[PDB]
C-alpha cells in the first residue's frame, strides 16, 4: 500500500510525507526501506518495509473515528490517580501508545485541568506536544486548513 | 559522555538525535580555550613588526 | 548515534563591526547526526547546530 505519495502517521512524530523507496544493502541484500519527511524538525526516518506496522506505522484517519475521537473530546469522563507521578506516567503512556483517541483523551484531560487549576511547566509541554499531534493528524487527514484546524479545536474544546 | 547516559533512561522510539546531543559542553570548551589560557594571548600590536 | 559533515555558514558580522560592538567574530556549524536502532532497524537523520 505504500507507494510515493501517501501522507502516513508516525507513532509519535506526527503525520508525514513519503517520496522514495530505498534499497539500501544490509547483509548483501536490498530491504525495501522506505523513507519519511516529517516537518516538525525535518528529520528523515527509514524503516523496513513489513517492520513498520510492528513499529506501528499507521495510516491517515478518513472515516467515523473522527466523530469517534470528536465524542472522546467532548466525553464527561475526567479521572486520574491521587499523585501526579503516577497521573504522568499514565498519561505519557497513553501519549506513547499512538492512538488518536488516546491522544484525545489525553489532551482533554490536560486541558480540562489546566483550565481548572494550571499544573506544571512539564505538562503544559507534554500538552503542547500532544496538541501538535493532533492538530495536524487531524489537519492532514482532512485536507481542512491547519489553524483553522485550531479553530474547530477550539469548537470542540468549548463542545 | 551524557549521551550514552541519556541514551538509556529516556524510552526507545521516543528519543531523536536533537534531544541526545547537548552541545554546552563542547560551546563551553571552546570559549574557555579563547579566554583563560595561555596560548591564547593578546596581540602585541604597537607596530607592524 | 554517528556524526558526518561538518559545514559552516556565512559570518554574522563582518570585522570592522565586530571590533566595535565587542562581539566575537564567528561562523554557525551544522553536523548531520544519525541514530541508528541495531534490532529492530531505524535511522533517524537530523541536522545538529
Amino acid at each position: 500500500i505504500f507507494k510515493v505519495g501517501d501522507t502516513v502517521v508516525y507513532p509519535h512524530h506526527g503525520a508525514a510525507l513519503v517520496e522514495a523507496i530505498e534499497t539500501r544493502t544490509i547483509k548483501g541484500e536490498q530491504k525495501e526501506y522506505l523513507v519519511l519527511k516529517v516537518a516538525q524538525g525535518d528529520l528523515t526516518v527509514r524503516v523496513p518495509a513489513e517492520n513498520a506496522e510492528y513499529v506501528g506505522v499507521r495510516d491517515v484517519v478518513g472515516q467515523e473515528g473522527l466523530d469517534k475521537v470528536f465524542q472522546v473530546l467532548r466525553a464527561p469522563h475526567t479521572e486520574e490517580p491521587t499523585n501526579w507521578s503516577r497521573r504522568y506516567k499514565a498519561n505519557l503512556e497513553k501519549l506513547a501508545s499512538g492512538d488518536v483517541n488516546k491522544v484525545a483523551e489525553v489532551v482533554r484531560d490536560l486541558w480540562r485541568r489546566d483550565q481548572e487549576r494550571g499544573l506544571s511547566a512539564g505538562e503544559k509541554r507534554m500538552l503542547a506536544k500532544a496538541r501538535q499531534i493532533l492538530v495536524g493528524e487531524l489537519a492532514l487527514a482532512e485536507s481542512t486548513d491547519d489553524a483553522k484546524a485550531e479553530t474547530i479545536l477550539d469548537e470542540v474544546l468549548a463542545a | 559522555r551524557v549521551v550514552r547516559e541519556r541514551m538509556t533512561t529516556q524510552d526507545v522510539e521516543a528519543i531523536t538525535p536533537q534531544t541526545l546531543i547537548n552541545i554546552r559542553p563542547v560551546v563551553a570548551a571552546i570559549k574557555e580555550f579563547f579566554g583563560t589560557s595561555q596560548l591564547s594571548q593578546f596581540m602585541d600590536q604597537n607596530n607592524p613588526l | 548515534l554517528s556524526f558526518s559533515d561538518p559545514r559552516f555558514d556565512d559570518v554574522k558580522a563582518p570585522v570592522d563591526e565586530c571590533k566595535d560592538k565587542d562581539m566575537t567574530y564567528a561562523a554557525p556549524l551544522f553536523v548531520t547526526a544519525e541514530f541508528i536502532n541495531n534490532n529492530t532497524g531505524e535511522i533517524k537523520s537530523q541536522t545538529v547546530f
